[PDB]
């Protein structure tokens, strides 16, 4: 039996199969307080001298 | 779970196609013969000790082009009986390949589908690719549609047609092989997408700035353009938007579903150094009149729905805003009872090139399959045409002795007409 | 105690919903395995509001989730603080609603809705008495607006009794995918508006003007959208979860902003939000948290609140303040905004403390206003939808799957008559 | 004390005793070699109920394992834990009858029963005075159901006042083996019906439901269907031979279930079922598990009971538990599914707490329910044997080796008036 | 312990035969010298220290095929008295089998399968593999029926007829030994199936797509549905059931004891790389109309009883899975009065593969006996062939002189056409 001996359950460790490639969870840039969670950043100006 | 059978009828379905599935076995990393070193299953069907077998039937009356197939390295890929053929061809005409000389390989091309369509229930649909200004693309073309229609009857039945152009024919008749299937495929085909040869011919002249490309060439910008559509299915994304998603958008009424194809960017190495491929102008450049793949005009034409297949690291705020953009401009117009007129959609996976062909590398693409009135005109060439063979009987005992009756010239032509009729009351 | 049995429809409900499960972990201090951390009283002595003990001391979500495609709950399902959910209150769906209502509801969704019945059954009947149901679901989709809004239709009439909440995401009118959006707009709100008492709404062109105008956000994902709608879940159900001076349940909510059962509509804001470069800079005091609620470009609803006429409007304070600040702030602005609030009602503004700020916030609002300047996008979407029928738009795979015309129709007439109704208050 | 003298008939029989002498011998403590290890006085307190001692310290199962092929006891002699039983148990066959009710009844049958008899009665005889026969068959095969129930009704006569306990495996409805289905099995209810005292239906697809549906086995074997029913048995005849708060036994069943002696037939649920994906998610008390036995996903017979009312209804509550939540959790399930219950009997109720759960759960439960749901059974066994007979389906064999179409017209008759009785108390 | 016997009338019959063996030489495998480096018991006996000698017995009256047994490798395989060999051919007569040269043969066969039987108790049967349309096959099968029916008259007998095929027959006269073997086939024989030989040919034709094949090739193709039926008998199965289920499961009237039969997979190296094989697969090819082995299309008949073997590693829950499919679909009939209409038997241990032969290692197979209304018209052009031969005296003259009186023929007649009468009003 796939099953345990006196717990009727399965026992056979894991036999899964994912869908998909399965990545990009788009990783929220915004954390608990939500303000930006700031990065260093494209400033868009001209020759700071 | 799911998957999608692929179709491939006349031998430049089996050229497309094998253009098609280079492209699906380098986007998986499965090798010719099958052993990858489970996004695959939506074309490539598991078997074995992990090896993968296309789930593409290949029908040609003549094996001039499918025992090529049986000879070079795609030969331990495919099943032998995945392949089908007969001994002669249609040798352009519709009569053949309708009345005559397609039955004793139809009978097995409907053996082969149903065992390849009973593998694993939710089958999205059947992707048929032919050359509708052919022999055999026209008449089996058009017979397979029957019985397709009358065994899986709900299911999608998608059509690529490779549409003749209007100064190129390579055929004299071909507007006879055209008007006979058209008139079938009208109410047997559920999404059918036009694919000018020379539409595909001057835009390798212009974005890739390539003065020699073939057949071949011709097949990998096909290929591109199908992995794109189905890479919802195969990869993850924000907006999927799967198979009958094109259906619910894209076409209103059950009569007018022929549609436009435009891929951007196509751009060789010589240029992609030198561009950056920015959302918004990858739209510009999918919605220039230059871009279209059927010669169809759309200037004149006017727009209602336009499916966008985002392809790549696409954020889709650039999305909305590249759509807006669109919206603001001018120069196209959209008709008055579609104010709203896109369904775009977004995948994760970038399309791949392969090594050796005629893309450059590239980070995120453009798919459009679009609905417009500018149709009106692709198939009013083909009236005139057609009504100066008509006038003094070109070529028609090549059809009428071979099964068909004289008559159904008259009636396709007028079905064709009532094509026209309705393109025009709907755009008013 | 008082349960709310949350619920997950469409692609967009599975991926906003989901996001409502880690910000609400993380203020009851919720291990993604499942554990607890923290060590404080407060944060679980409400805790059998959104979780359930599984006999071995972890929580899992009172959550049903829905989709008739398995891809996107397949991302809930294997993502960070995503395993949390049981696999059985997932249910699976395996054709597909292409973005159109009458398969969601009558061909494909009918087989699937008995399951998802027998599991919010399930749910609601094995604790000891509930509160009210969270749904939360789109109406530019099919699967969240048919299938969705029939589990509304269904759930009404076992439990009438109770509260039935939604956070519903509308049709954009300027950006605009999924070209039936009227649609699937009209046909849900027309048996929406009597099979739920409470629906607020959020438009994705207004978050869209909250991350550019006020949080200077460069490449905004989905995810600022997912989780500044899951701070306006959060701030409504604050005082069901933690002990408040000022005690309100979405209930008591529920019978001081509308005053006639047909009009139950409402703008949902948020604050304080701020950038960044603005974080340490802004003063957080009630007065600024006020004037910078009421505020279009605070606003999360795409329709301008001047351009109508508040008709009651409230404001779930979170954080410990001071309470005659609450009281005078809400005088100061009905006092000099005196042409927004309608006249016929004293004070139409409710205000209720909740003592428990959200993490790293010190003081935090969401507002729930009932604005008659609604009616500019049922109305806007109600003149796309007559151009679409006038010529036939798309009408065959609307008519057939089992049903017919006349329920088009229908769903105008008694969606111009909310327009009319607004109209007749503004 | 209390003894139970178990046998075990066909193909069938000698695999589901060849997967319960296993789950009863682990909860006695037992090794495979016979020696006990597990230091406790519970588990050798009741030992003489399912074991005889050997003047070795080690204990002897008593079964007698008995069909007329010899593959069949050979793979269960190969097999783990096997090795138990005597070979003096083991009666061997070797023509064998093949899916035949007829040889296996009245010729070939009937030779080996001298052998077969002497065996029973020295296992019965032996102790002072026995609780009753435990024998498991099915009534599809040839030598399960057709001799299966020649020793059911031989033992009525020697032994008339003492209970028999019976297992049966009925034919599946859609996708049946066997050909000879219906013959089989109506041939042998008679017999089974005025020489049985309760008779407990399995069906195999219904095994294979709880497989697919609630336990989410992508690979169920025979042997996985084979614990379900071996907690079946387990459970039935855990308070003979364990202590509990409440006792029971098997008359204890037998005067409470039936209240009519031509029907014993039970329906049997077991709980809990789990998933081993939801097993660390899902809680453990007995307001969450009653609706689990209450249910139709969790049914190994493939009736849905609700279409009919259940007549009587009773369950085995194990484990360490609360023995007031063992009985007003039943008394929900009663006072909100009214109509799911016979109306002439108030009070249809037995709970049975016994304080030893198997090993590690703390709940279990097997459920014992007389319903009128096991009506389409009986239905669909009979139009099935009909449609046959109307045309003399497979039937030469039958008559020719000492059976007449007479015999044939009374099984229906006592077959249909199953039926016609159940719908007197419906 | 328990031993069933296989009897080998006719060249058709021994050539069977001879793929038989050897097949099973493989199976428990014994060498040709019969002895090894308890599950062989059903067909070989023991000799001496681990020699194995199997309970079959090469009956025929030409001795250039017996005797080419004894010279060729083979040789102490058999013992050699159980090869029994007669003087002159039978020449295509069921008069000279039957009567003339077959009554000093008959004799010496009988006392070899009586010391064959008597070694020990449990037989379940014999095995008898015959043509029809050879003399020797039909006419010392004929008088084989006779004499073991009248004293073991409470065992089985399995004869499997190599029965005329309908677009080739090979032969101008068995036309007149088919009706004759049947007046004494069905009053003799308990389970009867039909193999015809281009049914046969046709499986080899489009499942190994070999087009010149020999007779050994579809001699390992009956050894192999031989093997796949008895394998039962044989290996441990989780649902077994052998000779004595078959006797009382598939034939529901006495005298209706006509079975098909097929298998699947029949595959080649090449065929077994591009499908898994699964336990659906293989039940949809084995109840596929052209998958039959008597040239007997199912699709104008109604399917009575049905069998199905499952060799391998086959699980109990696809073979249900694969029987609710059939159920489901509309192509394959059943008949009104057997609502359960299906049996079957899984095993474990998959069908060898003969190193040099034409299959391929497979996980898994099925193997076929069904029992339907459709050999109705098998019989039916059996008996319009007989009709214009037996209209006018063509080679009646010698088996009238030779035997049998003037009578016999038409006393055939009746017979095989009550059969018709009966497969008729089963039906109805
Ligand atoms: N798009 C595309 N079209 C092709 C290709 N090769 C050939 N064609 C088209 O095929 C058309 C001629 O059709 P045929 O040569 O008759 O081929 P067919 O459709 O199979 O018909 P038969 O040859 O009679 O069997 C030409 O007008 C080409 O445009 C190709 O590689 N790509
Ligand atoms: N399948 C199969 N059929 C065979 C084989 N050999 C002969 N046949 C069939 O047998 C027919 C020829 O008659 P035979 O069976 O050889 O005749 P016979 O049984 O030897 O009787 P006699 O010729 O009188 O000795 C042909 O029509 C073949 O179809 C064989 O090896 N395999
Ligand atoms: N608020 C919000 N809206 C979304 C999200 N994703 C998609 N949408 C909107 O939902 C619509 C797409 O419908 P969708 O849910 O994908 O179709 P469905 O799966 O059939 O219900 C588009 O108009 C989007 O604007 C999201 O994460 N959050
Ligand atoms: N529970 C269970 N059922 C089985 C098993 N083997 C076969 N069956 C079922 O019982 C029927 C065959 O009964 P069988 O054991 O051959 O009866 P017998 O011939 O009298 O011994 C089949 O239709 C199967 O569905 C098993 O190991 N366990
Ligand atoms: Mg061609
Ligand atoms: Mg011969």
């Amino acid at each position: 039996t796939s099953l345990h001996m006196s717990k009727l359950v399965p026992v056979t460790d894991l036999s899964p199969r994912p869908s998909f490639r399965y990545h990009a969870d788009t990783g929220s840039l915004d954390a608990t307080l939500l303000p930006v969670d700031a990065v260093p950043q494209e400033r868009i100006g001209r020759r700071l001298i | 779970m799911r998957e999608v059978i692929s179709i491939h009828v006349g031998q430049a379905g089996i050229q497309i196609g094998n253009a098609c599935w280079e492209l699906f076995c380098l986007e998986h990393g499965i090798q010719p013969d099958g052993q990858m070193p489970d996004a695959f299953n939506t074309f490539f069907s598991e078997t074995g000790a992990g090896k993968h077998v296309p789930r593409c039937v290949f029908l040609d009356l003549e094996p001039t082009v499918v025992d090529e197939v049986r000879t070079g390295t795609y030969r331990h890929l495919f099943h032998p009986e995945q392949l089908i053929s007969g001994k002669e061809d249609a040798a352009n005409n519709f009569a053949r390949g309708h009345y005559t000389i397609g039955k004793e390989i139809v009978d097995l091309s409907l053996d082969r589908i149903r065992k390849l369509a009973d593998n694993c229930t939710g089958l999205q649909g059947f992707l048929m690719f032919n050359a509708v200004g052919g022999g055999t693309g026209s008449g089996l073309g058009c017979l397979l549609l029957e019985r397709l229609s009358v065994d899986y009857g709900k299911k999608s039945k998608l059509n690529f047609c490779s549409w003749p152009s209007p100064q190129v024919s390579t055929a004299v008749v071909e507007p006879y092989n055209s008007v006979l299937s058209t008139h079938s495929l009208l109410e047997h085909t559920d999404v059918a997408v036009m694919l000018d040869n020379e539409a595909i011919y001057d835009i390798c002249r212009r974005n890739l700035d390539i003065e020699r490309p073939t057949y071949t060439n011709l097949n990998r910008l096909i290929a591109q353009v199908i992995s794109s559509l189905t890479a919802s299915l195969r990869f993850d994304g924000a907006l999927n938007v799967d198979v009958t998603e094109f259906q619910t958008n894209l076409v209103p009424y059950p009569r007018i579903h022929f549609m436009l194809s435009s891929y951007a960017p196509i751009i060789s190495a010589e240029k992609a150094y030198h561009e950056q491929l920015s959302v918004a102008e990858i739209t510009n450049s999918a919605f220039e009149p230059a871009s279209m793949m059927a010669k169809c005009d759309p200037r004149h034409g006017k727009y209602m729905a336009c499916c966008l297949m985002y392809r790549g690291d696409v954020v889709p705020k650039d999305v909305n805003a590249a759509v807006a953009t669109i919206k603001t401009k001018r120069t196209i117009q959209f008709v008055d009872w579609c104010p709203t007129g896109f369904k775009c959609g977004i995948n994760y996976q970038p399309p791949t090139v392969v090594p050796g062909g005629d893309l450059a590398k590239v980070m995120r693409a453009v798919c459009m399959i679009s609905n417009s009135t500018a149709i009106a005109e692709v198939f009013s060439r083909m009236d005139h045409k057609f009504d100066l063979m008509y006038a003094k009987r070109a070529f028609v005992h090549w059809y009428v002795g071979e099964g068909m009756e004289e008559g159904e010239f008259s009636e396709a032509r007028e079905d064709l007409a009532a094509l026209e009729k309705d393109y025009e009351e709907v755009g008013i | 105690m008082r349960e709310i049995v949350h619920v997950q429809g469409g692609q967009c409900g599975n991926q906003i919903g989901a996001k409502f499960w880690e910000v609400i972990s993380d203020e009851h201090g919720i291990d993604p395995t499942g554990t607890y951390c923290g060590d404080s009283d407060l944060q679980l002595e409400r805790i059998n509001v959104f979780y359930n003990e599984a006999t071995g001391g972890r929580f899992v979500p009172r959550a049903i989730l829905m989709d008739l495609e398995p891809g996107t709950m397949d991302s809930v399902r294997a993502g960070p603080f995503g395993q949390l959910f049981r696999p059985d209150n997932f249910v699976f769906g395996q054709t597909g609603a292409g973005n159109n209502w009458a398969k969601g509801h009558y061909t494909e969704g009918a087989e699937l809705i008995d399951s998802v019945l027998d599991v919010v059954r399930k749910e609601a009947e094995g604790c000891d008495c509930l509160q009210g149901f969270q749904i939360t679901h789109s109406l530019g989709g099919g699967t969240g607006s048919g299938m969705g809004t029939l589990l509304i239709s269904k759930v009404r009439e076992e439990y009438p009794d109770r509260i039935m909440e939604t956070f519903s995401v509308f049709p954009s009118p300027k950006v605009s995918d999924t070209v039936v959006e009227p649609y699937n707009a009209t046909l849900s709100v027309h048996q929406l508006v009597e099979n739920a008492d409470e629906v607020q709404v959020i438009d994705n062109e207004a978050l869209y003007d909250i991350c550019f105008r006020t949080l200077k956000l460069t490449t905004p994902t989905y995810g600022d959208l997912n989780h500044l709608v899951s701070a306006a879940m959060s701030g409504v159900t604050c005082c069901l979860r933690f002990p408040g001076q000022l005690n309100s349940d979405l209930r008591k909510l529920a019978v001081n902003l509308i005053p006639f059962p047909r009009l139950h509509f409402f703008l949902i804001g948020f604050a304080p939000l701020t950038s960044r470069g603005s974080q340490q800079y802004r003063a957080l005091s009630v007065p600024e948290l006020t004037q910078q609620m009421f505020d279009a470009k605070n606003m999360m609803c795409a329709s301008d609140p001047r351009h109508g006429r508040y008709l009651t409007a409230s404001a779930m304070f979170r954080g410990r303040m001071s309470t005659k600040e609450v009281d005078e702030q809400m005088l100061n602005v009905q006092n000099k905004n005196s042409s927004y609030f309608v006249e016929w009602i004293p004070n139409n503004m409710k205000s209720s403390v909740c003592d428990i700020p959200p993490k790293g916030l010190k003081m935090s609002v969401t507002f729930v206003g009932n604005s008659t300047a609604i009616q500019e996008m049922f109305k806007r979407v109600s003149d796309q939808f007559t151009a679409m029928f006038r010529r036939k738009a798309f009408l065959h795979w609307y008519t057939g799957e089992g049903m017919d015309e006349m329920e088009f129709t229908e769903a105008e007439s008694n969606m111009n008559d909310l327009v009319s109704e607004y109209q007749q208050y503004q």
